[PDB]
């Protein structure tokens, strides 16, 4: 959510380790939550333990997938050391679809969501580096 | 007339085609004279 | 771009419309409109199983004036609309001189840039 | 903020839960609605009245008969529903599938 | 120019009200008309091109490519027939429309005024092609043919639309002579190189080029000849004017992002010309050919001296006529055995005499036969990439070898070596194929003795 | 007449209530033509009373 | 016990001659095929092909081409009448430069 | 047009046209027994308008010109070749009875029609609901794959579950051994090369399915073979009956303007019949359907809307 | 029923949606929208099928719940600084609940589970009635409460509802939930330009409602529900297919053809601000919702299904179907490219 | 190896099945009614305190 995304950001990169990944962790915990509220207010799954079941495996997954991005983040921030490129956040979002892939147990699939979140992470510190107004402007 | 028995319509009548060309042509007298005052209209303002 | 002084209710064409050029004959758009009823009218009788290019005549007839009185009104409304606006930026370009300084336009003999070679 | 307007609203708040989760029948759903009504209708009043609103009071008494006529929409359709069935379960309309 | 839009609104319902047996006649000699009547266009000169109006303007990238359209269109029309004659005469007016609806939207797409207006016209060219393929495909996956041309045609042509709205309001309107006035050094920032690559990569889809050339095998192996032959030279040289034209702003960018579009088409086109050398299903060799010959193109475009652009356009221009000339060999081929394959029909120097010397003709045209314009464009885009670096002669050399040598092999493995003496049902040679092989290829022999006309802007 | 047309089995593949059938949804049944569900049940027999010596 | 059609035995193989001997290439009707015959090789080449080929084999130069010859003859004919050297360089005229300073 | 809402509104009802003479009484036998002998008989002594058995071109027979198109165009149902060869591999039983079914539904929708417009009252003769007795009794014979019976089974479910039944169905029964006499006396070889116990299958269900599923619904008269001209007889007890069973007491306007306003637009009764899932015997390729359609238009008639069509009429393109 | 019964209650849904448009005041504006319920019910269950038993029941449950959160979003507006005047409001907490009122009223994604399903089982005159006044009501109400929305709710239910409304529907073969969902998109491609110039927004409107009238219409030249039905159009009648090819390719949103323009002249007055990821993201889910509307092209215009016999029996009668205004509608409604500058109308 | 079959998995497949399958994820919805409106709950729940509006 808003504040702890804001948490996030304060956080600089820069190097400040292992609160960022708890941000992370506590981010994907909550979007976990997202998805786990729709994926049990929508199936019935039959039963309440089933369900509470299937919430804390999304919640797992999306949680290790903020852990070890947030990981990758720091390890490329103090070995590599450049702070401003979109290069290591896209290793960084391929390190979380590889371990998304891993905890599904799908290899070509995990292949794909490393492409495809190493390519969004690389957006967002790309269009954060640069500056592009979320949303709107709202102005004209 | 070829047919059996039933014409529905095809014969043409004369009330429905004469009255949209009557008012086809009230049309076109209606913006010729509407064209014709705003014509008039400019040329008395500038 | 809201009204802008309804005051003055929607009124689909108003008075100072009057006050501007009217659109003329064999203008391109209306000219467009014209072939549109034209087309308009002979799909109309492509609709039903009667033939093509006849026994619609005065329904070409009819389609063709009542689209080109439509677009004419649209044509008078629609340069209206565009002559307001031009008043209305003219007049916040009268009313504030001040916020909108002239540029310093050097001639080129005094301006630097870059070049950038591509070889 | 005049705190019977708190637990006012909460209830509004209960009553629109109690609209929207329901696991049995409809006609319960259709009261919870009407409970909602009732909320909406006092909250109205307890305003208009303190306000010193006099002018448009009309507010509360035509609210009412409205939603009230609503309310006998929702019963005409629960009884085609109960007509075209035995009950008025939530179950058996699982059917035009999506 | 309004002049050559107009007659051909005018030609349109001609086919309309024209009777059985009398729409053919008459929309081959007024389309021939045309031809001459564009014919009359060429006036540039000098300092400036020729600009006639806020509608139109006309440069010498525009003037042959415009003529080749207008000149292209009768052929073709002609071309078309034996495999509609069975069908019926209404679906056979569609059919004919079509064509004349498309070419206009050609004209339109050619002489744009603002780029926004070349955008439209672009993607109105893209929508009737896709009607012609899907309802003559004559092959089972048309379907996805179609579907494939659409999807990748759009969703790369998508966000030059926006890219071209943030060019409005960033820099005033957009017509190409003010940019051409107004063009400012955009410099190494994150979304100078976003945009550039979305206009850039829109037409490089548009080309296309080898990272997604996929489309372009299915919509040449599964179209009709008519919807093939624009498709394959107008559509693809059309993509070509446009980068072209788009490529005047963004100059400061070009060096530091224009690496890798260069080495994917190098590659490329080295893959392409290998995995045309050994399949099978010769209508399809035709539209590797293409891809090869693009790549070139793209190249060319990519480095930016004025003996790039100009063997560009050279290039441009010979392909259109070789490629249109050989897809009707190949149509020629399947209209005497219903094979479309390569090792079936063999023979074919006992029968048919002189289409041995079109096959032959055409095979040269491919293999760059030495005054010819496609010789022209190969060569001086080799000067101008030797001059870009020392080093990539190699490869463009290879690809001379694998060129010359697809070609030759296309050529004798048809029209070489044992007729299979079990076919015995193919007709003589026709008039109308002998007739749409001289509408080839003497303008292009014509052509070959004064090029002055086909070289471009900076000529 | 030469051209390929899409057949029978094509048309059986662009049929059905859904496009994709997997492990479960196969069972959605397509919707009948007339839009209109049998008379099924529930009691056409309507009601019985027995006035005994109460 | 099934065959899931009705249609005829598709297609029918149909060869174009055998009906006019004396046909160009397209359909049966042989006069019009004469007609299309005429009116191609007439308006496709006797008044297409050598009527724009006479048209492009000469007409006013492009980018004013004898022009610029005969401009270059005479301009450097000039310089060289006036002593100084042809193509002096720095095409502006360096003192009517305004050259920001370091 | 006469009809539509606005010509209800100001047109008087469509109730004032009863009754007593307006009324759907349906003459039901075997074949070549239960015929139009009697239905000529009632429609001359009752004094109400009579439509014949429904033929195989009886579209054609009913609109357009009174000349019957070849079997090309209202085929390829051949009656003679079911009656030669009824278990063909090429498919000629369902293609005939739907068909059939069609044209059932067509002659009942011209009952209905003249019934409702202005009366005055029709026989009809071979139903639509014998024709689901024709395939019951034809797969009891086992001429048809059960899909397909299913299939017919689902266009009854759709078109049958939507009109008024018929007011009385006068029965005839005409004995096994009979039909074979008179089917004889016919003496047309390609009818005399029917079987017998599809003959005895037709009579067995028809009399133990039609007429429980009557239930007093369609009142039946139910007679024996001299029990026929006898014409004062069965006019003496259509007198005798009172119309209890059936909705034709409910109606009472709005159900009647609605099957006024459905009856008519003749498509819209007819868009139920392809439903479809494809039927091996009776789908058509692209190509045979297309020239079908293209010889369809080139006859002088059937061109596009002969009310405007030239070459017949009717002096008016208006110029 | 009858006709002059209709001709009361079609004129009440015109009344209703009137005095949404009319009045100064919230009362009316609730009134309006009750009695547009109201009078929509029995336009639904013109046929007696349980299907539409069960749709006018989710209808009313859906319709008559953002009905009452409406009421309760103008009573804390009361709460708050107290005037019933249709102006801007004074509160964050009273524009959500009203803008996820008319969410719910409307259609959006989160909102949008009722709108196929009560679509389906429906004829087709009650679908395209629900359709044009249902999505023309609260639009008018948005128009003139928009300087007081926060700009999260609107965007979020817009890109939602775009990309919800393309990715259902490729499953889907019934025509009506395919509609549905093309509703569900351009209801969010109207939502989305709201906060930024509003002309765009009822532009697209009239073009939306325009093309709604055509598509349906050319549903009811003949009786036809499914794809199947489709392809025997084809081999009924020629012209069918092409003004199907036509309107389809309309609703595609192709340049040289109208149903382009609402498109791009959104992106145009979109990206005279800084949103670029915005227009890249919501002109790729309209890339995404054209691939149901070219394979019902694919299906039924430009292929040719096999079709079944009793065509020949349906050949020798005439289309005797009333359009209400069918050919004037369909090119106003596709030939209409170069009037762009008809935008300006609006005002 | 390179063009046809790995080009058409990276390029079509990737993306169209993602699309059919998250198809037959979300409109894969049984006609539920309660399943609807708690959808509508946790739609309200979740813009008022998770991701606040107002704020
Ligand atoms: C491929 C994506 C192409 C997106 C369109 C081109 C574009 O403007 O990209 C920049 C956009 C965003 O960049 P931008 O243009 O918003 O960057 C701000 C630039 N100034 C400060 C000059 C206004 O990139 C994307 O949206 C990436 C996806
Ligand atoms: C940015 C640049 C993008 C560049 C690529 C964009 C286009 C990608 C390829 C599109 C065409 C794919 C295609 O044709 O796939 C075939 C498939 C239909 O095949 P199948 O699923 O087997 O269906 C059986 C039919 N009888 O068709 C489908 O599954 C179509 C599914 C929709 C695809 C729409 C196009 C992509 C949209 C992406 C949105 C994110």
């Amino acid at each position: 959510a808003k504040t702890l995304l804001h948490q996030y950001w304060d956080i600089p990169e820069g190097t400040e380790c292992h609160r960022k990944t708890y941000a992370a962790t506590s981010i994907g915990g909550a979007s976990g939550l997202v998805v786990s509220a729709y994926s049990v207010a929508l199936k019935t799954p039959t039963s309440f333990l089933e369900g509470v079941a299937r919430t804390g495996r999304y919640t797992f997954t999306a949680a290790a997938i903020g852990a070890i991005f947030g990981l990758t983040s720091c390890i490329s921030a103090q070995v590599r050391e450049k702070p401003d490129d979109p290069l290591n956040y896209l290793i960084g979002g391929c390190a979380g679809g590889l371990t998304l892939g891993a905890r599904t147990r799908s290899y070509g699939i995990g292949a794909a969501a490393c492409a495809y979140m190493g390519l969004t992470a690389a957006l967002v510190k790309m269009g954060q580096l640069e500056g592009w107004k979320v949303f709107a402007e709202p102005k004209v | 007339k070829f047919y059996i028995q039933e014409p529905p319509h095809g014969s043409p009548n004369w009330l429905k085609v004469g009255l949209t060309l009557g008012t086809s042509a009230f049309l076109w007298i209606y913006l010729i004279k509407q064209h014709n005052e705003d014509v008039l209209e400019y040329k008395r303002r500038n | 771009m809201t009204g802008r002084q309804a005051r003055a209710p929607l009124q689909f064409l108003p008075d100072e419309a009057r006050s501007l050029p009217p659109p003329k004959l064999t203008d391109p758009r209306l000219a467009y409109i014209g072939f549109l009823g034209y087309c308009s009218g002979l799909i109309d009788n492509a609709i039903r199983r009667r033939p093509v290019l006849s026994a619609g005549l005065h329904r070409q007839f009819l389609y063709i004036t009542s689209f080109v009185f439509v677009g004419y009104y649209l044509l008078k409304r629609q340069d209206y609309m565009y002559a307001v606006r031009d008043h209305d930026m003219f007049s916040y370009i009268k009313s504030h001189p001040e916020d909108f300084p002239e540029k310093d336009k050097k001639t080129y003999r005094e301006v630097f840039e870059e070049f950038h070679p591509v070889r | 903020m005049s705190l019977v307007y708190m637990n006012i609203m909460m209830a509004f708040t209960v009553s629109l839960t109690g609209l929207l989760m329901y696991r049995s029948h409809l006609m319960s759903s259709l009261l919870c609605l009407e409970g909602m009504m009732l909320s909406l209708f006092i909250l109205a009043t307890l305003m208009i009245l303190n306000s010193h609103f006099t002018l448009a009071s009309m507010m509360p008494i035509i609210l009412l008969v409205f939603a009230a006529c609503e309310a006998a929409l929702g019963l005409s359709l629960l009884v085609m529903v109960s007509n075209t069935y035995g009950t008025d379960y939530v179950q058996n309309l699982n059917l035009l599938q999506c | 120019m309004l002049k050559y839009i107009i007659p051909t609104m005018m030609l349109m319902p001609l086919t309309w009200l024209s009777k059985n047996s009398m729409i053919w006649i008459n929309t081959t000699l007024h389309s021939l008309l045309i031809s001459l009547t564009s014919l009359l266009l060429l006036n540039q000169f000098g300092d400036n091109s020729l600009n006639f109006s806020l509608t139109f303007f006309s440069d010498s990238l525009s003037t042959p490519l415009l003529i080749l359209t207008m000149w292209l269109l009768p052929l073709m029309l002609m071309a078309s027939q034996h495999h509609l004659s069975k069908e019926n005469l209404a679906r056979k007016k569609l059919f004919i429309s079509m064509l004349i609806l498309l070419q206009l939207f050609l004209i339109m797409t050619f002489t744009a005024t603002e780029l926004i207006f070349f955008y439209i016209m672009f993607e109105a060219t893209l929508v009737p092609t896709l009607i012609i393929i899907t309802r003559w495909g004559n092959q089972t996956e048309r379907l996805n043919a179609g579907l494939y041309f659409l999807f990748y045609t759009l969703a790369g042509s998508l966000p030059l639309l926006v890219a071209l709205i943030y060019i409005q309001n960033t820099m005033g309107s957009l017509n190409f002579l003010i940019l051409q006035y107004w063009v400012q050094p955009m410099p190494n920032s994150w979304s100078n190189t976003f945009m550039w690559l979305a206009c850039m990569m829109a037409f490089m889809v548009k080309m296309p080029l080898y990272g997604l050339h996929l489309w372009l095998p299915k919509a040449h192996v599964e179209a009709p000849i008519a919807g093939s032959m624009v498709l394959a030279a107008i559509l693809l040289k059309l993509g070509g004017y446009g980068m072209m034209r788009i490529t005047l702003l963004l100059n400061p960018i070009t060096d530091f992002m224009a690496y890798p579009f260069i080495m994917l088409s190098l590659w490329g086109m080295i893959m392409t010309s290998s995995i045309c050398l050994r399949q099978t299903d010769l209508k399809s060799l035709i539209a590797y050919s293409s891809v090869s010959h693009m790549a070139l193109v793209i190249v060319a475009i990519l480095i930016q001296t004025p003996w790039s652009y100009m063997g560009a356009t050279a290039l441009m221009i010979a392909h259109g006529l070789t490629s249109s000339m050989l897809f009707c060999l190949a149509n020629s081929n399947y209209e005497r055995v219903h094979s479309r394959t390569m090792i079936l029909a063999r023979g074919l120097q006992t029968l048919l005499p002189l289409m041995a010397a079109w096959w032959l003709l055409a095979s040269l045209t491919n293999l760059a036969l030495p005054p010819s314009i496609n010789l022209i464009g190969e060569l001086f885009v080799v000067m101008s990439t030797f001059s870009w670096s020392n080093i990539t002669i190699i490869l463009m050399g290879l690809n001379m070898v694998i060129t010359a040598l697809y070609s030759l092999y296309m050529l004798i493995t048809t029209q070489r070596g044992k007729h299979t003496h079990h076919i015995n049902n193919i007709l003589p040679s026709f008039t109308r194929e002998n007739a749409l092989m001289s509408l080839h290829m003497l303008p292009l022999l014509l052509l070959s003795l004064n090029p002055k006309i086909i070289l471009g802007p900076l000529y | 007449a030469r051209q390929w047309q899409p057949d029978v089995e094509w048309a059986e593949q662009y049929g059905g209530a859904v496009m994709y059938p997997t492990k479960e949804t196969a069972h959605w049944k397509p919707p009948p033509w007339n839009d209109v569900d049998p008379p099924k049940d529930t009691l056409v027999s309507n009601l019985t009373l027995n006035f005994g010596p109460q | 016990p099934t065959l899931r059609w009705q249609e005829d035995p598709e297609p029918e193989d149909e060869n174009l001659y055998e009906k006019n001997p004396d046909s160009h290439g397209y359909d049966k009707d042989p006069a019009v095929d004469v007609w299309n015959m005429r009116v191609v090789f007439f308006f496709g080449f006797s008044i297409v092909l050598v009527l724009g080929s006479t048209f492009v084999a000469y007409l006013p130069d492009y980018r004013m081409q004898e022009w610029a010859r005969r401009e270059a003859e005479r301009l450097v004919k000039y310089r060289e009448a006036h002593g100084l050297p042809l193509m002096e360089s720095n095409c502006f005229d360096p003192s009517k430069i305004q050259l920001p300073e370091d | 047009l006469q009809y539509g809402p606005l010509a209800y509104i100001l047109g008087e009802k469509t109730t004032k046209k009863m009754t007593e003479n307006s009324k759907l009484i349906t003459v039901d036998g075997n074949i070549c027994s239960g015929k139009s002998k009697l239905a000529k008989e009632v429609a001359e002594k009752l004094g109400l308008k009579h439509f014949p058995e429904a033929g195989i071109h009886y579209a054609d027979s009913t609109t357009g010109d009174g000349k019957p198109l070849p079997v090309r165009f209202s085929g390829n149902c051949s009656l003679e070749k079911f009656y030669d060869d009824p278990k063909s591999n090429d498919g000629n039983s369902y293609r005939l009875q739907a068909w059939l079914y069609a044209s059932r539904l067509l002659q009942y929708a011209d009952a209905l029609e003249h019934l409702l417009s202005t009366g005055q009252g029709v026989v009809l003769e071979r139903s639509i609901y014998s024709d689901f007795v024709f395939l019951e009794a034809m797969y009891r014979q086992g001429f048809i794959r059960k899909q397909c019976v299913d299939h017919y089974n689902q266009v009854k479910k759709v078109t049958v579950c939507e009109y008024l039944p018929p007011h009385v169905v006068i029965y005839v029964d005409v004995p096994v051994s009979e039909v074979q006499s008179r089917i004889q006396k016919k003496g047309n070889p390609h009818e005399m090369k029917i079987t017998s116990a599809y003959l005895q299958d037709i009579e067995n269900v028809y009399k133990g399915t039609f007429l429980p599923e009557m239930s007093e619904k369609c009142e039946v008269l139910q007679y024996s073979a001299w029990e026929a001209e006898d014409a004062e007889k069965v006019v003496e007890d259509i007198q005798y009956l009172k119309y209890d069973k059936g909705p034709w007491l409910d109606q009472d306007d709005r159900k009647l303007h609605n099957l006024r306003m459905l009856v008519q637009d003749k498509l819209e009764v007819l868009n139920y019949t392809s439903i479809p899932v494809f039927l091996p015997e009776v789908t058509i390729g692209a190509h045979q359907s297309d020239r079908v359609f293209q010889e369809f238009t080139e006859l002088p008639g059937r061109k596009y809307r002969a009310g405007y069509n030239e070459d017949v009429g009717d002096k008016w393109i208006w110029l | 029923m009858n006709p002059i019964i209709l001709i009361i209650i079609l004129m009440t849904v015109m009344l209703g949606t009137i005095i949404v448009m009319i009045s100064t005041h919230w009362l009316l504006i609730w009134i309006g929208f009750e009695m547009n319920m109201l009078a929509i019910i029995p336009i639904m269950m013109k046929k007696h099928n349980p299907r539409a038993t069960e749709a006018s029941t989710k209808y009313f449950l859906t319709q008559s719940t953002a009905s009452m959160l409406l009421m309760m979003a103008i009573i804390i507006n009361l709460m708050f600084s107290g005037q019933w005047t249709v102006m801007k409001l004074f509160n964050p907490m009273a524009s959500m609940l009203m803008t996820m009122a008319l969410a719910m009223k409307l259609g959006m994604a989160p909102f949008h589970f009722w709108v196929p399903e009560v679509t389906q089982g429906i004829p087709l005159s009650s679908g395209l009635i629900l359709l044009t006044w249902q999505k023309l009501a609260p639009m008018s109400v948005l128009y003139q409460i928009l300087p007081s929305i926060n700009l999260d709710l609107i965007l979020t239910l817009s890109i939602l509802s775009i990309t919800i409304g393309g990715w259902g529907g490729l499953n889907q073969t019934q025509l009506r939930k395919i509609m549905a969902y093309s509703s569900i998109a351009h209801m969010g491609w109207m939502t989305a330009v709201l906060l930024y110039n509003p002309t765009m927004t009822l532009l697209n409107l009239i073009i939306y409602i325009i093309m709604t009238s055509t598509m349906f219409t050319l549903f009811m030249a003949n009786s036809t529900t499914t794809t199947l039905s489709l392809s025997h159009t084809w081999n009924k009648a020629p012209i069918m297919t092409i003004l199907v090819l036509i309107t389809l390719l309309s609703m595609g949103g192709l340049p040289p053809l109208s149903g382009f323009m609402p498109k791009w002249m959104i992106i145009q007055e979109m990206t005279k601000n800084d949103s670029i990821i915005l227009p890249t993201l919501m002109a790729i889910t309209a890339l995404l919702n054209l691939y149901f509307y070219m394979r019902l092209t694919y299906s039924t215009a430009l292929t040719m299904f096999p079709s079944t016999n009793n065509m020949k029996m349906k050949w020798q009668f005439p289309t005797t179907k009333r359009m209400t205004l069918l050919p004037t509608m369909t090119v106003l409604s596709t030939m209409l490219l170069p009037l762009t500058p008809i935008l300006s109308i609006l005002e | 190896l390179l063009d046809l079959i790995w080009l058409e998995t990276i390029l079509p497949k990737t993306i169209s099945l993602a699309q059919m399958k998250m198809s037959t994820t979300i409109t894969s919805q049984k006609g539920l009614i309660k399943l609807y409106f708690l959808s509508f709950l946790i739609t309200i729940l979740i813009s008022t305190t998770l991701l606040n509006f107002h704020e």
